[PDB]
């Protein structure tokens, strides 16, 4: 009835009072509609959008790559690429083995495994990936398990030594310039 | 003719929008 | 699309943020309120007399 | 999408700016990995994850409400529970590197190797110590012999049990303990949520519909109209960018010392005044919160003072 | 004309001066980090370099011995000495002897 | 004040701007309440006289 726009309808557990044409959100955008035609309350939902990052090991070395859809759910991602529906028409091949979904979106092209390691390629939520071949998507190890022997009358005494040297590096000063502006 | 207090009443629905718990 | 987005022809190793990604729409609904107030056409086509 | 959205109208005309919406995207990615920075200096720091004895008998010291809790699925110690249980227009909000379950270990490995180790696990191999022997030495640190631990071995270790216990008694009970970490979180709550609104604004236009501007304006004279809502828009998205730049300065500033403190404080015994808490510096214990770190500070005050005559020399 | 091109260069004009703003109000941000990482070299050769640090993990990991400072361009390195043990061994210890 | 002064009808116009005035107000309103807290946290560290 004029309010035009894109997005996802669904039923909706909001009750309209008797007079009302749609709603809003706390930040003015809208949230619900009332079809002219049925008197129900759809919801509307925006279409699904987000980032996509591309994870590569270098041209030194492969042109393979994985890419991650961020904040999306993989049951849409192939939903909306079986339809071809997804802005970048560029798609990488799923061979369902390697789609994986992460706390962080949908990764493709990368084989999940159930080891862990140091972390190469920053994921996110504690996932990572690396190359070895193929890309493997594994999350990440903090480190190596240690259990100190401790006991009520035990100590530990070292018995020699090590003179390390370590290097630190600071930055000190920018670069100075002076511009004319007209 | 006389006057008397209005008190806190006369509030209308300024517009035909939904809006759920919010000030 | 990762190398126009650094302009080089050699990627190092990373992770790189491209482009996003958007779920075109599918087919468009529009909705108007009922038809209703029919003209009484039928008292002037199908008049008897 | 936040200038422009579904318009292919505005996108052309977006496009004859130069690189400020690709300066934007670099300001905000360099904070974002500079985010996953702050959170790896200040927790990893063991090189190990050390854990504790299956015996929890520590000459005394009762550190139940500091180690992890087994019972819990999260692994989380009793005031780490506690202190989690107190605090889309082209915008997205990406997941930290850590989840909080991973944050907790470095933390729990933190504790385990204090406790176990000493300060000795922070400057190479971690060497055994049992505690009553380690808080002999953290006394010598603070100039009381220590023959004063072992003859108030029981009498020190029940101050410290009884200290934890009004730990939680005062997060638990009064509110605005945390409200440093709360102020971070509302402060980016506010700035998106101004970010949203104002594509409700004008600017000067016809309208704040990029589509209600296409119809009913001329396509010659339609540009004009978009024009003043592209510089509007992306005048209020430079300034979301710009606070962002300078709050992340902040959190940095913090994020350091916050990393001093654990080096100093919790990996060692400190003799900077008033540095790890008000007192003389005896230990520090690390709690996770959400988007920050909480340290116990375990301080020796003194008391009960009294008169006396004194000289400087006798002859 | 006059009045047609006064329209349009006024658009490059505050297109530049936006453009000018912009640097420098990074380059106030960035000078803002650089002193904030140039107050942390000058304490560091203060304390590591002029003397004998207490503080852990300050001048690089394991007990402070000594710092060599080594100029670069813009910026600093410091070669941290520091003392790591190594070779521990189990022994039986007492608070105290009767 | 500073942009219309007393003019009602440059009021009115300012408004299609946004939230713009809120947030210099509130911007210059933490740092006017952090400049009272950088007094007290140097001075302010005894708690007796
Ligand atoms: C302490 O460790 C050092 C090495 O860090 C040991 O010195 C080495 O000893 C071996 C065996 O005799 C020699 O072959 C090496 O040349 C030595 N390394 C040097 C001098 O850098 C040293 O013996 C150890 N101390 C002990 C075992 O008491
Ligand atoms: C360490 O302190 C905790 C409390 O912080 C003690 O746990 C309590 O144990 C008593 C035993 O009678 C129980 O009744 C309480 O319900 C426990 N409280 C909690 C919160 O769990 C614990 O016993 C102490 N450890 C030792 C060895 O005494
Ligand atoms: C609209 O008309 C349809 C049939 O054409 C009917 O089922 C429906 O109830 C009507 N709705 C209203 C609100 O009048
Ligand atoms: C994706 O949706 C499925 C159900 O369709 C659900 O099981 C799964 O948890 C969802 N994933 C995320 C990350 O929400
Ligand atoms: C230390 O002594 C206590 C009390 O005697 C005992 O419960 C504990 O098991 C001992 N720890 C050991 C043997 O590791
Ligand atoms: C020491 O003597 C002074 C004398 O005025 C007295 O006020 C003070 O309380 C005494 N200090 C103690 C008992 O700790
Ligand atoms: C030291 O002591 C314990 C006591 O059983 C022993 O098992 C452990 O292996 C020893 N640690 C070493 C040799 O590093």
């Amino acid at each position: 009835n004029g309010l035009t726009g894109t997005g996802v309808l669904t039923k909706s557990n909001k009750k309209f009072l008797p007079f009302q044409q749609f709603g809003r959100d706390i930040v003015d955008t809208t949230d619900a509609v009332r079809d002219p035609q049925t008197l129900e309350i759809l919801d509307i939902t925006p279409c699904s959008f987000g980032g996509v990052s591309v994870i590569t090991p270098g041209t030194n070395t492969s042109n393979q790559v994985a890419v991650l859809y961020q904040g999306v759910n993989c049951t849409e991602v192939s939903v909306a690429i079986h339809a071809d529906q997804l802005t970048p028409t560029w798609r990488v091949y799923s061979t369902g083995s390697n789609v994986f979904q992460t706390r962080a979106g949908c990764l493709i092209g990368a084989e999940y495994v159930n080891n862990s390691y140091e972390c190469d390629i920053p994921i996110g939520a504690g996932v990572c990936a690396s190359y070895q071949q193929s890309i493997i998507a594994y999350t990440m190890s903090l480190g190596a398990e240690n259990s100190v022997a401790y006991s009520n009358n035990s100590i530990a005494i070292p018995t020699n030594f090590t003179i390390s040297v370590t290097t630190e590096i600071l930055p000190v000063s920018m670069t100075k310039t002076s511009v004319d502006c007209t | 003719q006389s006057y008397t207090n209005s008190f806190t009443r006369g509030v209308y629905y300024p517009d035909k929008v939904f809006r759920s718990s919010v000030l | 699309e990762t190398k126009c987005t650094l302009k080089s022809f050699t990627v190092e190793k990373g992770i790189y943020q491209t482009s996003n990604f958007r779920v075109q729409p599918t087919e468009s609904i529009v909705r108007f309120p009922n038809v209703t107030n029919l003209c009484p056409f039928h008292e002037v086509f199908n008049a008897t007399r | 999408m936040y200038i422009c959205g579904d318009s292919t109208e505005c996108s052309n005309l977006l496009l004859q700016y130069g690189s400020f919406c690709t300066q934007l995207k670099r300001a905000l990615t360099g904070i974002a990995v500079e985010q996953d920075k702050n959170t790896q200096e200040v927790f990893a720091q063991v090189k190990q994850i050390y854990k504790t004895p299956p015996i929890k008998y520590f000459g005394g010291f009762n550190f139940s409400q500091i180690l992890p809790d087994p019972s819990k699925p999260s692994k989380r110690s009793p005031i780490e529970d506690l202190l989690f249980n107190k605090v889309f227009n082209g915008l997205t909000v990406l997941p930290p590197l850590l989840t909080d379950e991973m944050i907790a270990q470095y933390t729990s490995a933190l504790l385990a190797g204090t406790i176990t180790s000493g300060w000795t696990f922070g400057a190479g191999p971690a060497l055994q110590i049992p505690f009553p022997m380690q808080m002999a030495y953290r006394f010598n640190g603070i100039g009381v012999t220590q023959n004063v631990l072992y003859e108030n071995q029981k009498l020190i270790a029940n101050q410290f049990n009884s200290a934890i216990g009004k730990i939680q008694d005062s997060l638990f009970s009064t509110p605005s303990a945390l409200g440093k970490l709360q102020d971070v979180v509302n402060h980016n709550a506010q700035a998106l949520n101004t970010l949203v609104k104002q594509l409700s604004s004008k600017f000067g236009a016809i309208s704040s519909v990029l589509n209600d501007i296409l119809s009913r304006l001329d396509p010659p004279e339609a540009e004009v109209q978009i024009d003043r809502l592209i510089t509007g828009r992306l005048q209020s998205l430079q300034t979301y960018v710009t606070q962002q730049l300078i709050r992340a300065a902040e959190i940095r500033a913090s994020a350091n010392l916050a990393a001093t403190k654990m080096s100093e404080c919790v990996l060692g015994q400190s003799k900077r005044v008033d540095f790890c808490g008000k007192g003389y510096h005896l230990m520090s214990f690390p709690q996770s919160a959400p988007h920050g770190v909480v340290f116990l500070h375990v301080t020796y005050v003194p008391a009960q003072e009294k008169n006396f005559t004194t000289a400087p020399a006798i002859c």
